[PDB]
DNA sequence: GATCTGGCCTGTCTTACACAGTGGTAGTACTCCACTGTCTGGCTGTACAAAAACCCTGCAG
DNA sequence: CTGCAGGGTTTTTGTACAGCCAGACAGTGGAGTACTACCACTGTGTAAGACAGGCCAGATC
């Protein structure tokens, strides 16, 4: 909520940490596997009628725009 | 002196390029030593050119570094 | 006169920065364990300097020229 | 050429003189550079005639041995 | 006399290469989970002295 | 006036029974958690080398 850089946020945590510090924020590390309970794809589900056309799998997150361009050169790009 | 100084300043060896001139002059050495060039006195382009490339694969192949245009400073150490 | 130019006088800057190093100056004097009340005087400070420019900076909202591209910091040490 | 003429020239008299090489260059500046730009991008106050103001203030605190002391950084 | 063309410089552009950054990853090393006893030092109910700097007061000058 | 010393005088200071419990010392088995350097990637500045064309010398027109 600030657009700090991750090295930013590594760098004032040794600094604050060093400084009367009973380790205040979290380490970097932590936020990685912490955001895991807030993006996409964590969250058990189902519908029912089942979806149509639409994968039943769900513990997917962010994809690649494309869904499948066949690669192919000549063909449209 | 052609110019009025102003600003009094004792001057000292750049300690940051300090190689790129020593650089510059052992490469035109390998060039010309792979020429005889104490044979053939005054080469022109060609054989130039030829010196060149002939030394830098010879570099590539024996400690691996690609040849360049300009000399930094990784590449002179 | 529209080069615009930001400074200090420089008698002021060295105060700064020499009430700055002041804690070190005197711990080293607690090292060489020199007397205080007969090390007030004679005194020697040794400064260097430089001055270099950056050229035609990049700068973000500048599609015209504001003139957001030399500068050429004068500093000291 | 210039380089071989200074390195095979004077080392000796200019470290007598002086005591050191490397302590004297200025090979620092090219690197403050960097952090001149990065306060530009980051601390303009969007007027050249407060922008210069504005980045020495931010650049002298960044030197000053006081605030590095307090990086220690254990 | 008045002008052509190589020999040479340099001012200008350009082009490879370097840093600069950032989120992700791997490799590493420094902090505790819990078991169990067990020693050390600073808290608590009054009493006795020991030091200490100002204040009075004697008496010396 | 002054300096100096017996005691005052109040404050400060340590030593003193006497019981209690916080806080630490070892180590165990290695997890593990914090840290520190790759790492893939291009944007930005940089400055060596093209180079051309302009100019002087050679020699000419
Ligand atoms: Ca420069
Ligand atoms: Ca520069």
């Amino acid at each position: 909520n600030t657009f700090l850089s991750c090295s930013q946020y590594h760098k004032m945590y040794r600094t604050v940490k060093a400084t009367s510090g009973r380790q205040i924020f979290q380490p970097l590390h932590t936020l990685r596997n912490a955001e895991k309970e807030l993006l996409p794809g964590f969250h058990q589900f189902e519908w029912q009628p089942a979806l149509k056309n639409v994968s039943t799998s769900w513990d997917v997150g962010i994809i690649d725009g494309l869904s499948g361009w066949t690669v192919s050169v000549d063909d449209v790009p | 002196v052609s110019a009025k100084p102003f600003m009094e300043t004792q001057p000292t060896l750049d300690a940051l390029h300090c190689d790129i001139g020593n650089a510059t002059e052992f490469y035109k050495i390998f060039q010309d030593e792979i020429g005889e060039v104490y044979q053939k006195p005054n080469p022109s382009r060609e054989e130039r050119r030829r010196w060149r490339s002939t030394l830098d694969k010879q570099l590539r192949k024996k400690m691996k570094l690609k040849p360049v245009m300009r000399m930094n400073g990784n590449y002179a150490r | 006169a529209d080069t615009i130019s930001r400074r200090f006088r420089y008698d002021v800057a060295l105060v700064s920065a020499l009430k700055d190093l002041e804690e070190d100056i005197m711990e080293g004097l607690r090292e060489r364990a020199l007397d205080d009340s007969m090390c007030t005087s004679g005194f020697t400070v040794v400064v260097k300097e430089s001055c270099d420019g950056m050229g035609d900076v990049s700068e973000k909202h500048g599609s015209g020229p504001a003139v957001p591209e030399k500068a050429v910091r004068f500093s000291f040490t | 050429t210039n380089y071989l003429h200074k390195t095979l020239a004077h080392v000796p008299e200019i470290v007598e003189r002086d005591g050191s090489i490397g302590a004297w260059a200025s090979e620092g500046n090219e690197s403050g550079n960097k952090l001149f730009r990065r306060f530009r991008k980051m601390n303009a106050r969007q007027s050249k005639t407060f922008e210069l103001e504005d980045i020495l203030k931010h650049h002298w605190l960044y030197t000053s041995k006081y605030l590095q002391k307090f990086m220690e950084a254990h």
